[PDB]
């Protein structure tokens, strides 16, 4: 059990230290017109299609998840 | 009576009778077909 | 088990939607559009244009290691 | 009649003239304090401060101490206020070290309450703060001593 | 100069133009909605009288309506209080056997299965327990039958609809002019005279002529429908001259001063009645009418139209020292122009009245059946803690912006003020101190039994058995209360309470009403902790209060305004430096304080006093005895407390108690909740809701009225009412549960 | 703490105590060397949440190796 | 010291030199725009960055931007 | 060019009893700021540190530990009151520095005789992205 734990523990606190670091590349490293029309830069340009069908999913699940546990409880 | 209707119609009364009637409706089908965990007709 | 997978699946969802909301935003955005100058990390923008907490992308990953210890948790 | 007055007549200085701030016996007592006679050398005052100090701290270590209850109460306690004396020795030295150089003045204020010159004082220097300390853990570990034969070395019966 | 009448006629002519047009108030507002903040501004500013406008006649005509609006939502409550108790309850029932049946008065209808909450409740009746302790408070009054009930409630009924018909005539028919609010010499003179003086001689002229004749028969063992009629001991006087006889004379010695003779009824004795565990109705009579005589003499103090009295601002302006300059001058002219200092005083003072209500009920209970009823003593105990602390932090809130707005030396100058303002920093710096020093020595010692325990020695924790803590001046105090009946009190026959001591323990129905409450060194730990968070909380409000209009960071702040988020990133930072962010956090020390309170008195209720009495006389409490030993230490709270007591609320499924488990649950969910408001800022979710505005705008299907995200002040706002929510929620489930399932 | 109450009110609480310090006898002979201030805006979110997540980790820590050790099974 | 920019958006309304608590910008001839004014900021050393010429700021974007940078006892608004 | 008026010691200050809020050990080692203003008529008004003083007829000196409570004093004093007021910045070497309003006109209305400062003519969307300007010791607003 303390194995268990401790590894995910880690794994998640590595998880969210790699996309800090993206996000840090973005800040600093990226250079737009070096990217100009690559996978990264058109990333970067329909951000909000991805963020808005994240927060879809999100909503889904957490509406749902809940609703059952509560309605069983 | 105009303006009774007007505020009679404004966001939080519209929205209170709405759900009162949905509410109404919901528990009465329930009543009628309580404890209904799946659709049996088809 | 069902139920408390699809728990977990919200879990990594919201945290991943958090974290890829604060990178793909860190560069700009349309309520800070010159962000990427004022570096990773930084108090706010003021409290003009409706007010400005937690905007850096900084604020993003402090907002995200929440949800990463909830879903591990 | 007001009793509270601004400073020295000035209100414009964050500070209020107040009984407890400024009266008589009390300016009095605590100008004859050691830390406040300037004119004096820095080695007597911490002298008296840490053979006031150390007699001091005697007593709670030995009452309240975890071998209160033990035969060896007095010892452990006396140990016990040594040692936080020599404790505040070392803070004194690195305070000391820390915010004074040799080849600066003191940076006492040199003016009086009635705004006559007078001699900074000197505790406030390198070499005045090094000898001030340097009494004051002479000082306490004489009080600590004395506290220590005071008592068990001697019966003496208190309390 | 003279008191009389003033008013003005059809100030506002009703009808519905402004109910078509949201936010009329504000210009801005009328004008109507850009963005969805709009909405959220239009609630927050919905009674703030003072800025919509600056006529102090207009804001005064306001807040009378709004009092009368007020009082007719209570009387409405009270009446479904009165009708509940008349049709949905069993109080014939209880009122047959008080002991066996357990108060209901809710019923739930059966439709998805919820009328498992219907519980067996004895009499014959099946519903929900109500814990609010009507039914003592109706068999006090010496009701009956369910006839009074049903009459009680219709009359209450009819006087909220008299109460909102005076508000909306004074609003619009007939409103006082400004002269008439600003005489508060007739008002304070009426108040102390006319409302409370009055109103104690009329309660005890009921309770002479039906509380006591009814209660004395319900108490002889009569059957409660063969009682005669309340009315009937007023016809036939023989009727009260047989339980009392000094009823015969009739009013006589009441007027050649033999007042002696009417000891029969009007007593002194103290305690409790040995028969229904509550203090004797003849001494709550006496009690009513020495209180109507202090206050119909108190209530001609103050000068109003025939020159004798008191001028208020004479006594104000007479009062001033060495110390505080020409204190005391001008503060008439503040008081009587400003609501909102007014509002924080009255706040304050309502607030400890409240608090020291619930000290005094749960100290001798006053109502028949109350004191062996532990989950009616318990609820009513810590509802009214709740509510006596939120008024004290609104105190707070309302000083604050009285010195923001209102407060101007140019025009109205006091003294004192003036003093307090100036000093203000050495006041905050040694209120800090002493919140420091008291925190470090009562939790440090907590921690410190703490860290002895789990390190093997006992020997060294502050404990009864170890390092004694003794409360000597408690017991000092309570020692000269139990002595105090024959020596220093001579008229009395019992000390005023039994938890002073003196023995004589009290029981009722096999229960424990009461017993002498001892005082050790965990109720000196416990004590202190109290003193710590209550000086805690104050530091932040007072701090909030005086530091209000400026500070040596923002030499500026009141013009900024009481309401707004902060004065930038600036100086490092200036984030809640307002006087409402203040408050803000003041809600959360009064939570913590008057939570650790109300946590004291029930662990030491059920450990020390509450419990069940057998034929020897021996006393079985609910926890057997377990605060003085297990409360020195954390791990003594999370575990003898927390989850001993818990057991009873999270079994409640299943049962009609789960009701209670589930508000328990949701309680949980509601306070995690919060901390999503109180840990996050808004320019995340700004940039959230643009996003998701975008994916809206795609399909053609986005809002015309902009989603904003909260505002700052909002956020906070709305953390904080969760939190507390939450939190006071999880509490009321966890008491209500544990107190019904094992009281 | 931390993540609740925010700068401005421990700034100025700290300022007062800053006069206090100086206005007291015995105690303005000892001057401190750096001016005191309240946390910085990001340094206090970065320390609340360290405090969260230090809390968090132990006491799962503690719960599940004394429950899975008490136990032994 | 904090780092204040003008940005030639500036439409010289003004509103940003009344809103500024320590007097850090000023209004200089110019001739761009209507008004002949534009903003300039010769005083940041008195700056503490409070961001009040921002919320003042009615071009969008900012025509004033505020960058925090070093702390200094002046930036930092100590009065001790 | 606008001679900046001179710091006249022996002018009376406001009336005050006295506060916690005034000078501390910064205006004793580092710096304190000096506001005189004229005021007609004597009058009550609110410091910017604690209650209330009055001004004194004529001149009035009056002296603060921070600009800023200088600026919230001199903004107070010129709408509520109006009157002109000018504040300096005092050294403990003795020495004073003019400071407000810098040109004799305040610096809200143009002024001929001003030159610019820290203006960019640019747009604030065209400044280069941080990458262009790493490794040297210039930001990209600075450009
Ligand atoms: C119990 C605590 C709690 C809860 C319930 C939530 C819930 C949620 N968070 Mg959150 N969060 C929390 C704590 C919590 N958080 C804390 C402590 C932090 C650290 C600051 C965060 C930081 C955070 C961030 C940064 C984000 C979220 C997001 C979300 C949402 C994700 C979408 C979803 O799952 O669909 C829905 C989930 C639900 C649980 C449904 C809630 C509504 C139910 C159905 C009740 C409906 C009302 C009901 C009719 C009763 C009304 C009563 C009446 C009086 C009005 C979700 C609503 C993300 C988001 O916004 O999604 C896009 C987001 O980005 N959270
Ligand atoms: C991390 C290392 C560490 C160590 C090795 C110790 C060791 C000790 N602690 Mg301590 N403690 C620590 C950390 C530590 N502590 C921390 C972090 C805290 C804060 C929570 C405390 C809080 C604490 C308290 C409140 C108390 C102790 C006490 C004690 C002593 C109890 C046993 C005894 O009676 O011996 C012998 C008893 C004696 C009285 C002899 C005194 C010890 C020697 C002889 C003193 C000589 C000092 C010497 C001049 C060097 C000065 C320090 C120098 C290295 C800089 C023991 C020597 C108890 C005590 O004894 O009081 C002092 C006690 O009251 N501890
Ligand atoms: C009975 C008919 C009637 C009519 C047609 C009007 C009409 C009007 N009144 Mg008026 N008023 C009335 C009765 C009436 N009033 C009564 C009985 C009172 C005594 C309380 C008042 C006291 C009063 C005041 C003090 C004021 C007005 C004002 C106004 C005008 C502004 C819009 C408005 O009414 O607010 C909005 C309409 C509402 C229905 C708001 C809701 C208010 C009720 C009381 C809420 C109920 C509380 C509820 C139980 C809370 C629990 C919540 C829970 C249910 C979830 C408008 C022309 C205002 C004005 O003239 O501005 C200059 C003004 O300040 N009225
Ligand atoms: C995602 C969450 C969720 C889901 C999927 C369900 C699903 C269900 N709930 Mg439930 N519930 C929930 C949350 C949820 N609940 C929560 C949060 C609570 C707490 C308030 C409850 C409390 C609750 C109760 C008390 C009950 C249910 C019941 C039910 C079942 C009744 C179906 C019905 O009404 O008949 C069918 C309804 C219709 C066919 C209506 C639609 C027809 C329209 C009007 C006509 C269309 C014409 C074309 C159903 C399987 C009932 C049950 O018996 O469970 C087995 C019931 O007693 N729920
Ligand atoms: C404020 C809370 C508190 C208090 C009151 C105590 C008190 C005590 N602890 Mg303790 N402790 C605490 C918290 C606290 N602890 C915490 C949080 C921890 C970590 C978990 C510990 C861990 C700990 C350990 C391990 C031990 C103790 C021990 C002790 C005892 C002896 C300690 C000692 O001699 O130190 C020294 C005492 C002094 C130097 C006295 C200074 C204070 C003076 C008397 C007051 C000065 C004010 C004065 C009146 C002002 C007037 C001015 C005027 C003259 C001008 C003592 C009764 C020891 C013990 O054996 O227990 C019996 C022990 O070994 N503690
Ligand atoms: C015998 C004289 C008398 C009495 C009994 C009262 C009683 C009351 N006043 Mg009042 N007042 C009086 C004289 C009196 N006043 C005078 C002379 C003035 C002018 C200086 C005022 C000015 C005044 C103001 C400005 C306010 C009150 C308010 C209140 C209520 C306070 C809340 C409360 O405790 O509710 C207790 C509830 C009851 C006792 C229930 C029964 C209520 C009865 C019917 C009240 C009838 C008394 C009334 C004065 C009768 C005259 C009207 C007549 C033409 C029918 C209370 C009912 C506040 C309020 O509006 O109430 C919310 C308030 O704002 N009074
Ligand atoms: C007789 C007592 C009293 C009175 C007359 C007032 C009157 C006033 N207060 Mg005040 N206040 C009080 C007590 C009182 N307060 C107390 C006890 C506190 C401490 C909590 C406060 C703290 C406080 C603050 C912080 C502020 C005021 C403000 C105001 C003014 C505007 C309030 C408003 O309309 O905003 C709008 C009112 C609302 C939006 C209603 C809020 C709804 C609450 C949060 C929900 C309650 C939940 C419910 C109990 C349970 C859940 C039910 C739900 C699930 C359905 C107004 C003159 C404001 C002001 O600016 O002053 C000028 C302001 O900032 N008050
Ligand atoms: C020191 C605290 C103290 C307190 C709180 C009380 C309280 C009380 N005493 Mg008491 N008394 C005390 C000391 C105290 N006494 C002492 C030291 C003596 C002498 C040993 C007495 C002798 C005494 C007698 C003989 C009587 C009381 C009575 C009373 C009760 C009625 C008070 C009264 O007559 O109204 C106030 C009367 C006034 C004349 C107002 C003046 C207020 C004082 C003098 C100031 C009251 C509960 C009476 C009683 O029997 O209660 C039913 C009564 O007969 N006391
Ligand atoms: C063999 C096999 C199989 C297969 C499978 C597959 C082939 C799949 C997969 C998979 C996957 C698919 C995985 C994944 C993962 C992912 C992740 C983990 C992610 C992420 C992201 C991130 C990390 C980001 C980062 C960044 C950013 C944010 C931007 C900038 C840059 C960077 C990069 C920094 C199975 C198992 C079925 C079964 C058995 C057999
Ligand atoms: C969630 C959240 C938001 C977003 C808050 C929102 C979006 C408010 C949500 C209110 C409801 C859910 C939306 C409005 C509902 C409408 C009345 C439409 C209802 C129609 C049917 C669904 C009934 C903030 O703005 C914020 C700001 C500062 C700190 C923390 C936070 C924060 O945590
Ligand atoms: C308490 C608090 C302060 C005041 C905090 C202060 C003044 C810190 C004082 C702590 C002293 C220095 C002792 C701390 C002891 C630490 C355990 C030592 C750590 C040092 C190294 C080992 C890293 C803020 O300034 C603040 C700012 C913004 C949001 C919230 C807050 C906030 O909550
Ligand atoms: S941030 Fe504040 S102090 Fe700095 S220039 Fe802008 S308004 Fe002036």
């Amino acid at each position: 059990a303390a194995l268990y734990t401790h590894h995910q523990y880690i794994a998640g606190f590595i998880m969210t230290g790699a996309f800090a670091h993206g996000a840090i590349f973005f800040i600093r490293d990226y250079n737009p017109e070096q990217n100009a029309d690559n996978v990264l830069a058109r990333m970067l340009e329909h951000k909000e299609a991805i963020i808005s069908h994240l927060s879809w999913a999100s909503l889904f699940l957490g509406f749902h998840t809940l609703g059952l546990y509560v309605h069983n409880d | 009576m105009r303006d009774l209707k007007t505020y009679l119609s404004v966001a939080p009364v519209a929205s209170t009778l709405w759900f009162a009637a949905l509410a109404g409706l919901l528990i009465e089908i329930n009543r009628f077909f309580p404890d209904a965990l799946t659709f049996p007709f088809f | 088990d069902f139920l408390v997978h699809h728990a977990i699946a919200l879990g990594l969802h919201t945290t991943t939607l958090i974290l890829v909301k604060g990178a793909l935003d860190a560069r700009g955005s349309k309520l800070m559009p010159d962000k990427k100058d004022f570096g990773y990390s930084f108090p706010c923008d003021g409290p003009g244009r409706g007010g400005t907490c937690d905007i850096s992308a900084w604020d993003a990953f402090y907002l995200a290691v929440f949800w990463m210890l909830n879903t591990i948790g | 009649y007001q009793v509270v007055q601004p400073i020295n007549g000035d209100p414009f200085i964050g500070s209020l003239e107040t009984p407890v701030t400024s009266s008589p016996l009390v300016a009095w007592y605590l100008s004859n304090l050691p830390g406040y006679r300037t004119a004096v050398n820095p080695l007597l005052r911490g002298i008296e401060v840490g053979l006031a100090h150390g007699f001091l701290l005697v007593g709670p270590f030995v009452k309240a101490g975890p071998l209160r209850n033990t035969e060896i109460a007095g010892q452990a306690g006396s140990l016990a206020a040594g040692g936080l004396v020599v404790i505040l020795s070392i803070c004194l030295t690195i305070y000391g070290i820390s915010s004074f150089n040799e080849g600066d003045p003191s940076t006492a204020p040199s003016l009086t309450l009635t705004g006559r010159k007078k001699q900074p004082d000197q505790l406030q220097t390198a070499d005045g703060w090094a000898k001030f300390t340097g009494g004051f853990f002479f000082g306490g570990i004489s009080g600590v001593t004395w506290a220590f034969f005071l008592l068990y070395v001697l019966d003496l019966p208190y309390f | 100069p003279e008191v009389k009448i003033l008013v003005d006629r059809d100030p506002i002519k009703t009808s519905f133009e402004q109910w078509a047009k949201p936010g009329h108030f504000s210009r801005t507002i009328a004008k109507g909605p850009d963005t969805t903040t709009w909405i959220w501004n239009l609630h927050a500013d919905a009674h703030d009288f003072d800025s919509h406008t600056s006529d102090l006649e207009e804001i005064s005509r306001k807040v009378f309506s709004a009092h009368f609006g007020q009082l007719s939502i209570i009387f409405l409550w009270l009446s479904g209080m009165y009708f509940h108790g008349a049709r949905f309850s069993n109080y014939e029932a209880w009122l047959n056997d008080p002991t066996h049946i357990r108060p209901s008065a809710q019923v739930v209808w059966p439709i998805v299965g919820q009328e498992i909450l219907n519980g067996d409740v004895g009499g014959g009746f099946r519903g929900i327990q109500i814990t609010s302790g009507f039914f003592q408070i109706w068999r006090a009054s010496g009701i009956t039958s369910e006839l009074q009930l049903y009459c009680t409630a219709i009359g209450a009924l009819v006087f909220a609809a008299l109460m909102l018909f005076a508000g909306w005539f004074h609003y619009h028919k007939a409103a006082p002019k400004l002269v008439w609010f600003q005489d508060v010499e007739s008002m304070l003179n009426h108040h102390l005279a006319g409302l409370l003086g009055l109103g104690s001689l009329s309660w005890a002229g009921h309770q002479v002529h039906v509380s006591l004749p009814i209660n004395q028969f319900l108490n002889a063992g009569v059957d409660p429908k063969e009682i005669p009629l309340p009315h009937e001991f007023i016809l036939n006087r023989d009727l009260l001259a047989q339980l009392y006889p000094s009823f015969a004379e009739g009013a006589t010695p009441f007027f050649t001063l033999n007042w002696s003779k009417y000891a029969d009824f009007l007593t002194f004795r103290g305690g409790l009645d040995p028969l229904t565990g509550g203090l004797w109705l003849t001494d709550i009579a006496h009690h009513h009418l020495a209180i109507a005589i202090l206050f119909l003499i108190a209530g001609h103090m103050y000068r109003t139209n025939w020159g004798i009295g008191h001028g208020i601002k004479d006594i104000l302006e007479a009062h001033k020292g060495p110390f505080t300059g020409q204190g005391h001058k001008g503060l008439y002219e503040i008081l009587t122009t400003s609501w909102h200092a007014q509002l924080s005083i009255n706040l304050a003072m309502l607030g400890s009245l409240t608090i020291i209500v619930a000290h005094h009920m749960y100290a001798m209970p006053p109502y028949p059946y109350l004191a062996t009823d532990y989950g009616t003593q318990l609820s009513l105990f810590t509802h009214h803690m709740w509510i006596g602390g939120f008024l004290i932090v609104g105190a707070a809130a309302h000083a604050a912006i009285f010195m923001v707005r209102d407060y101007d030396p140019t025009t109205r100058y006091n003294d004192l003020l003036d003093r307090v303002l100036r000093h203000r920093d050495a006041i905050i710096s040694h209120l800090n101190w002493v919140c420091i020093f008291l925190g470090f020595h009562s939790f440090g010692l907590y921690i410190h039994n703490d860290t002895m325990s789990a390190l093997g020695r006992p020997q060294d924790m502050f404990s009864d058995t170890a390092i004694q803590l003794q409360p000597v001046f408690a017991q000092w105090i309570q020692n000269t209360h139990a002595l105090a009946p024959g020596t220093t009190a001579p008229g009395a026959t019992t000390s005023t309470s039994l938890t002073w001591g003196g023995g004589d323990l009290v029981s009722v129905g096999g229960k424990v009403a009461l017993l002498p409450i001892p005082l050790g060194t965990a109720d000196f730990l416990v004590h202190h902790i109290h003193a710590f968070t209550i000086h805690v909380t104050v530091l932040i409000l007072l701090k909030g209060v005086l530091f209000a209009r400026s500070s040596r960071l923002i030499p500026d702040k009141a013009n900024l305004g009481f309401r707004f988020p902060c004065d930038g990133p600036g100086r490092g930072g200036t984030c809640q430096v307002s006087a409402w962010d203040h408050v803000f956090l003041g809600l959360f020390w009064m939570y913590n304080a008057i939570s650790v309170v109300i946590f004291h008195f029930s662990w030491k209720m059920q450990s020390d006093v509450w419990g069940s009495i057998n034929d020897q006389g021996v006393v079985t409490h609910i926890t057997g005895g377990n605060f003085a030993q297990s409360s020195i230490t954390i791990n003594g709270w999370l575990r003898d407390f927390l989850w001993a007591q818990a057991s009873q609320v999270i079994q409640s499924y299943g049962s009609s108690l789960s009701a209670y488990g589930l508000f328990f649950l949701g309680a949980h969910f509601v306070w995690a909740f919060s901390l999503m408001f109180l840990f996050s800022g808004r320019g995340y979710w700004q940039e959230l809701i643009e996003s998701i505005v975008w994916a809206h705008n795609k399909l053609k299907v986005a809002p015309a009225t902009q989603p904003r995200a909260l505002s700052i002040v909002q956020g906070r706002a709305v953390g904080v009412t969760h939190y507390l929510l939450g939190g006071i929620a999880t509490t009321w489930a966890f008491f209500l549960a544990r107190i019904i399932a094992v009281g | 703490m931390f993540l609740i109450s925010w700068r401005g009110y421990w700034q100025e609480l700290i300022e007062t105590l800053a006069w206090a310090h100086e206005r007291t006898p015995l105690a303005n002979l000892i001057r401190w060397r750096d001016k005191p201030v309240a946390l910085s805006i990001v340094q206090a979110r970065l320390v609340g949440l360290v405090h969260f997540s230090v809390g968090y980790i132990f006491t799962y820590a503690a719960f599940l190796i004394a429950s899975t050790s008490g136990k032994f099974g | 010291s904090h780092s204040v920019k003008i940005y030639d958006t500036c439409i010289g309304c003004t509103q940003c030199v009344r809103a500024c608590p320590t007097d850090v910008l000023e209004m200089i001839p110019w001739g761009g725009c209507k008004a002949k004014q534009i903003a300039s900021a010769p005083r940041t050393e008195d700056c503490v960055g409070c961001k009040r010429c921002e919320s003042a700021c009615p071009t969008d974007f900012l025509s004033v931007r505020v960058y925090l940078w070093h702390e200094t006892t002046r930036s930092m608004g100590l009065a001790y | 060019g606008f001679t900046p008026p001179e710091l006249d010691p022996n002018t009376p200050s406001p009336i005050f009893g006295g506060s916690t809020g005034g000078l501390l050990r910064k205006a004793q080692v580092e710096e304190f700021y000096v506001i005189t203003w004229e005021s007609p008529k004597e009058q009550i008004f609110e410091m910017p540190t604690g209650g209330a003083a009055i001004m004194r007829e004529g001149p009035n000196l009056l002296k603060l530990a921070r600009k800023e409570q200088c600026l919230a004093l001199g903004t107070r004093l010129r709408s509520k009151y109006k009157i002109k007021y000018q504040f300096y910045r005092v050294f403990p070497s003795g020495e004073v520095q003019y400071l407000h309003p810098k040109d004799g006109v305040y610096p809200e209305k143009v002024n001929p005789g001003r030159q610019g400062v820290g203006v960019n003519f640019r747009s604030i969307g065209k400044n280069v992205s941080p990458i262009e300007v790493k490794f040297t010791g210039k930001q990209p607003y600075d450009l």
